[PDB]
RNA sequence: CAGAGUGUAGCUUAACACAAAGCACCCAACUUACACUUAGGAGAUUUCAACUUAACUUGACCGCUCUGACCA
RNA sequence: AGUAAGGUCAGCUAAAAGCUAUCGGGCCCAUACCCCGAAAAUGUUGGUUCCUUCCCGUACUACCA
C-alpha cells in the first residue's frame, strides 16, 4: 500500500503542470457575441490632420522625456562613480564595504502617487468583499 | 564521395566537380548544385577554390 | 600538421567569454551590411575577387581634365539648409508627404545635377563603357 | 589619522505624494486615446441595458405587448443620474494645502506633486549654514552607517527612512578658511546617501525653524553655490 | 519618405534610359518587397520605363 | 512620472467600452 | 584543410550558445544580485501592462538582462456595501487586480539604487511597486493546483 | 576669482566634393512583452577676423573639463 | 552457460470484470449460511502511445568423440 502511493505520487510528480490561464488575455464570449457590435463613424479630413499633428508632436514629446531621463540617469551614475572614487581614495576599506550588496534593499516595496491627498476626516463605509476568483485546478 | 577536379584543373561543361553528402563545398562562379548535393562545372574552365 | 595563419583569421577579435553580453545581428540587414563589408575588405587568404575581379594598374589615372571649380561650402549649407526650412514650413509640403501626393520637377532635378553632379556621373559612366581606356588608355 | 576628516550626509527625500498635474499636450494625447477607446470598444453591459429599455419602451407604446418593463423601471439612465448625484454630493480632497499658501517650508504637506529634500541650519564658525543632515564618521561603522546615525542625531524626529543601497551617491569636498587650515585636519569630504521617507514628521519642539523641506528649484535659496552644484548632481527632479 | 523613393526612383529610371540601360534586376528581401516604398519605386522604374526583367541568355 | 506611462489605451481587438470612474480608497485618497 | 593556414575559418558554433533541444535561481556575488522579480500590482489592467512595457524597455535600453515578462492570474473580488436602515450588505462593485511581473537578473549593487529611484518615479497613479527576490514558491504558485496529488499526499500522511 | 587643456546632435580620424554622412534615439501598427518588419519625427559644425576660401589651418570671443583661489 | 515466456486487488482467474478474503449492516437467542452496501490492482524502468532496462519466479537445450 505504502509503496503504491509512493508510486502514485512519483507518477503525479512527474506530470508535467499546467500554468494558470490569464483572463486578461482570454477573450470572453461576450466580445464574441455580436450584440455588443457597434456602428462605426468615420472621420473627417480636419480630424486625421490634427491626430497626425498631434501623434507628431507627442513623438517629439516622448523623445525629449527619453533624452532627459537618460541625462538624469548618466548624472547619477557619474556622481555616484565619483563619489566611489572619492571614498575609495580616502579610505580603501569605506569603499569595500560600501560597494557591498544590499540584502535589506530587496523586500521592496513601493506604493505610486494617489490623485487626491487622503482626506483627514474621511469615514469609510460598513462593507464587505468577497473573492470569486475562478480557481483551477489539473487533473489526471 | 570528394573531389573530381582538384584546384587548377580543366574541366568542361557538366563534368562533376565534387560530390557530398552534406554541404562542405559551396557552389561558385559557374558552378551548379545537383538535386544530392552534387556540384558539376556549368563552363568550360579551370577549378578554383 | 599544422599551419599557423599568414595573419589574422576572421572573428578572432570577438570576445568569447561575453557571449551573452555581446550584442548580436538581430537584423538580417545589419547581417548583410556588415557581410559585405567585410567582402569589401581585402584578405590575404584567395578570394573571388582575386580570379574574376578586374584588375587594373595600381597606378592612379592621371587627370586630364580642365581645373575644379570652387565653391564657398559655407553659403552653400547655409542656403541649402534655408531653402529646407521654408520647404518645410510652407504647410502644404508637409501635407503632401503626408497623405503620399507630392513629387518632384524632373526639368529641375536635371538641371541642377548637371550643374552640380553631372560631370561626374558623365565620367563614371564613360569609365564604366571604356571611353577612357581606348580612347585615352 | 588623515588631514581630511571624514563626514557622512544623508539625503532624506520625502516622495511627491499627488500626482503631478497634465501639460495640455498629454491632455490632449489622453483625450485623443480616449475618443480610440470609445470608437474601437463594443457596446458595454450598461449601454446594451439601455439600447434595451429603449426598445422595450418603443414596443410598449407601438404593440400591445409590453413585458411589464421591470427592467425599464429603473432605467439606465435615471441609474446615471443617481451616481452623478451621488458623486456630486462626495467631496474630494484639497490637492492644494494651506502650507502651500502659508510658504511654510518646514511643513511636508506643501508640494504634495513635487518631490521634497530636507535641509538643517547648522553653525560653523559663528555662521549658519544650510546642508544636509550629516554627522562625522567613527571607526568601526561604515558610511551608510554614519547616515543612518544622522536620523538618530536628529532632533526629535520620529520618521521611518529606506536606505538604498550602501554606495553614497555624491560627494563634497571643502577645505578650511585658513582660519583652521593645518596638517592634521585640512579639509572635508561629505558624502550623500539618498533616503525615502516613508512615514513620520519632526515633533513640535523639533519644528523651531532650523530645517526646511525645499524642491530642487529652491534648493539653492538654502544652500551654498558649490553645495548646491554637488547636491543637484544626484538628486533629481523627474 | 515613400514619396522620396519614388521620386528617386523616376529620376533614376530617366537617367538609366539616358544611358541605355533598359533592362535590369531586383533582389529584394521580402520584407523590402511587401513594403509599400519599394512598390512604388518599382511603379515609377516601369512606368519611366526600366524592364526590372533581363531578357533570357541566348545559347543555340 | 505618472505621466511617464499614464496615458494608455486598451491594447485587446475585441474588448467592451469601459467608462473612467474615480475610486476612493478608505482613508480619502482617490485614483 | 586541416594542414593549410586558412584551417577553421567557417567555424560558427563557437560564437553561438548550445542550441538545447526548470533553471537554477542564479545568486549575486558581493557587488552583484541575483534574480529578481518586479511585479506591478494594479486595479487598471492597461495602465499595469504598459508600465510593465516601459520598464522592460528601460531595462532593455540599460543594458540588464531580463530573463521573462508574464502575468499573474487576475484576482476578481467582489465589493459589497451594507444597505442604509438595513441588515443585509448588497453587492456594491465588482473589481479585478492584475500583476505584471518582470523577471530581470545582474543588476549591479551600484547601479541598483538609480534603478530602483528611476523606476519608483515613473511609477503611475493606482500602481503598487513590489521587487521581490525569484522563488521557487513563486515559480510553482505560477501553475495551477492538483487536487489529486493533494489526497495522494494526505493518504501518505 | 585666475592658469592650463579643450570643441560636429549620443559616438566616429564621417565629410576629396558631387556633400554636413553612418550609426545611435523616439512615436504609430504586430507582438503578453522583447525582438524583426512596415509606416512617421527630431536633431549639430559655439561666434567672429585672417588666399574671402577652411567642421578642417591660424588668432581672439564663447562653451566644456581639470588645476589652483574661495570654502562650513 | 544461452533461448523463450509470465508477473494484475490479500488469493485465483478475465479484458480494467468476476468469486472468495475483509470492513459495515440485516436475519439469528448467538455463530454459520443467506441478503444489502462498500472499499479493494496491471512487478518494475525509460520511452512510443506497443516496445524496452532491472528484479522475482518458470520451461527447454547444454551435444558428437
Ligand atoms: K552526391
Amino acid at each position: 500500500a505504502k509503496e503504491r502511493l509512493k508510486r502514485k505520487i512519483r507518477k503525479l510528480e512527474k506530470a508535467t503542470q499546467e500554468l494558470i490561464p490569464i483572463e486578461d488575455f482570454i477573450t470572453p464570449l461576450k466580445f464574441l457575441d455580436k450584440a455588443r457590435e457597434r456602428p462605426q463613424v468615420e472621420l473627417t479630413f480636419e480630424e486625421t490632420e490634427r491626430r497626425a499633428l498631434l501623434l507628431k508632436k507627442w513623438s517629439l514629446y516622448k523623445q525629449q522625456e527619453r533624452k532627459m531621463e537618460r541625462d538624469t540617469i548618466r548624472a547619477m551614475l557619474e556622481a555616484q562613480q565619483e563619489a566611489l572614487e572619492e571614498l575609495q581614495l580616502e579610505s580603501p576599506k569605506l569603499h569595500a564595504e560600501a560597494i557591498k550588496r544590499d540584502p535589506n534593499l530587496f523586500p521592496f516595496e513601493k506604493e505610486g502617487p494617489h490623485y487626491t491627498p487622503p482626506i483627514p476626516n474621511y469615514q469609510p463605509p460598513e462593507g464587505r468583499y468577497n473573492d470569486i476568483t475562478k480557481v483551477y485546478t489539473q487533473v489526471e | 564521395q570528394g573531389i573530381k577536379k582538384m584546384e587548377g584543373h580543366y574541366v568542361h561543361a557538366g563534368n562533376i566537380i565534387a560530390t557530398q553528402r552534406h554541404f562542405r563545398w559551396h557552389p561558385g562562379a559557374h558552378v551548379g548544385v545537383g538535386k544530392n548535393k552534387c556540384l558539376y562545372a556549368l563552363e568550360e574552365g579551370i577549378v578554383r577554390y | 600538421r599544422r599551419t599557423p595563419p599568414l595573419g589574422p583569421m576572421p572573428n578572432s577579435d570577438i570576445d568569447l567569454s561575453n557571449l551573452e553580453r555581446l550584442e548580436k545581428y538581430r537584423s538580417f540587414d545589419r547581417y548583410r551590411r556588415r557581410a559585405e563589408q567585410e567582402a569589401q575588405a581585402p584578405h590575404w587568404w584567395r578570394t573571388y575577387r582575386e580570379y574574376f575581379g578586374e584588375k587594373t594598374d595600381p597606378k592612379e589615372k592621371i587627370d586630364i581634365g580642365l581645373p575644379p571649380p570652387k565653391v564657398s561650402r559655407t553659403q552653400q549649407l547655409l542656403e541649402r539648409k534655408q531653402a529646407i526650412q521654408e520647404l518645410r514650413a510652407n504647410v502644404e509640403e508637409e501635407r503632401a508627404a503626408r497623405l503620399r501626393t507630392a513629387s518632384v520637377p524632373l526639368d529641375a532635378v536635371r538641371a541642377e545635377w548637371e550643374r552640380t553632379c553631372g560631370p561626374y556621373h558623365k565620367q563614371r559612366l564613360a569609365e564604366y563603357y571604356g571611353l577612357y581606356r581606348d580612347l585615352f588608355h | 589619522g588623515s588631514p581630511w576628516r571624514l563626514l557622512g550626509a544623508l539625503c532624506l527625500q520625502r516622495p511627491p505624494v499627488v500626482s503631478k498635474p497634465l501639460t495640455p499636450l498629454q491632455e490632449e494625447m489622453a483625450s485623443l486615446l480616449q475618443q480610440i477607446e470609445i470608437e474601437r470598444s463594443l457596446y458595454s453591459d450598461h449601454e446594451l441595458r439601455a439600447l434595451d429599455e429603449n426598445q422595450r419602451l418603443a414596443k410598449k407604446k407601438a404593440d400591445l405587448h409590453d413585458e411589464e418593463d421591470e427592467q425599464d423601471i429603473l432605467l439606465a439612465q435615471d441609474l446615471e443620474d443617481m451616481w452623478e448625484q451621488k458623486f456630486l454630493q462626495f467631496k474630494l480632497g484639497a490637492r492644494i494645502t494651506e502650507a502651500d499658501e502659508k510658504n511654510d517650508r518646514t511643513s511636508l504637506n506643501r508640494k504634495l506633486d513635487r518631490n521634497l529634500v530636507l535641509l538643517v541650519r547648522e553653525k560653523f564658525g559663528d555662521q549658519d549654514v544650510w546642508i544636509l543632515p550629516q554627522a562625522e564618521w567613527q571607526p568601526g561603522e561604515t558610511l551608510r552607517g554614519t547616515a543612518e546615525r544622522t536620523l538618530a542625531t536628529l532632533s526629535e524626529n520620529n520618521m521611518e527612512a529606506k536606505f538604498l543601497g550602501n554606495a553614497p551617491c555624491g560627494h563634497y569636498t571643502f577645505k578650511f578658511p585658513q582660519a583652521m587650515r593645518t596638517e592634521s585636519n585640512l579639509g572635508a569630504k561629505v558624502f550623500f546617501f539618498k533616503a525615502l521617507l516613508l512615514t513620520g514628521d519632526f515633533s513640535q519642539a523639533g519644528n523651531k525653524g532650523h530645517h526646511v523641506w525645499v524642491t530642487k528649484d529652491e534648493l539653492g535659496d538654502y544652500l551654498k553655490p558649490k553645495y548646491l552644484a554637488q547636491v543637484r548632481r544626484f538628486v533629481s527632479d523627474l | 519618405n515613400v514619396v522620396a523613393c519614388e521620386s528617386i526612383g523616376r529620376v533614376l529610371a530617366q537617367r538609366c534610359l539616358e544611358a541605355g540601360i533598359n533592362f535590369m534586376v531586383y533582389q529584394p528581401t521580402p520584407w523590402e518587397a511587401a513594403s509599400d516604398s519599394m512598390k512604388r519605386l518599382q511603379s515609377a522604374m516601369t512606368e519611366g520605363g526600366v524592364v526590372l526583367r533581363e531578357p533570357q541568355r541566348i545559347y543555340e | 512620472d505618472s505621466s511617464r506611462a499614464s496615458l494608455t489605451r486598451v491594447h485587446r481587438q475585441a474588448y467592451a467600452r469601459l467608462y473612467p470612474v474615480l475610486l476612493v480608497k478608505q482613508d480619502g485618497s482617490t485614483i | 584543410y586541416k594542414t593549410k593556414p586558412t584551417h577553421g575559418i567557417g567555424k560558427y558554433k563557437h560564437l553561438i550558445k548550445a542550441e538545447e533541444p526548470v533553471r537554477a535561481i542564479n545568486l549575486g556575488t558581493d557587488y552583484e544580485y541575483g534574480v529578481l522579480n518586479i511585479h506591478l500590482t494594479a486595479y487598471d489592467m492597461t495602465l499595469a501592462e504598459s508600465y510593465a512595457q516601459y520598464v522592460h524597455n528601460l531595462c532593455n535600453s540599460l543594458s540588464i538582462k531580463v530573463e521573462e515578462s508574464y502575468a499573474m492570474p487576475t484576482k476578481t473580488i467582489e465589493v459589497l456595501q451594507l444597505q442604509d436602515q438595513g441588515s443585509k450588505m448588497l453587492l456594491d462593485s465588482v473589481l479585478t487586480t492584475h500583476e505584471r511581473v518582470v523577471q530581470i537578473s545582474g543588476l549591479s549593487a551600484t547601479f541598483a539604487e538609480i534603478f530602483l529611484e528611476i523606476i519608483q518615479s515613473s511609477l503611475p497613479e493606482g500602481v503598487r511597486l513590489s521587487v521581490k527576490e525569484h522563488t521557487e514558491e513563486d515559480f510553482k504558485g505560477r501553475f495551477k493546483a492538483r487536487p489529486e496529488l493533494e489526497e495522494l499526499l494526505a493518504k501518505l500522511k
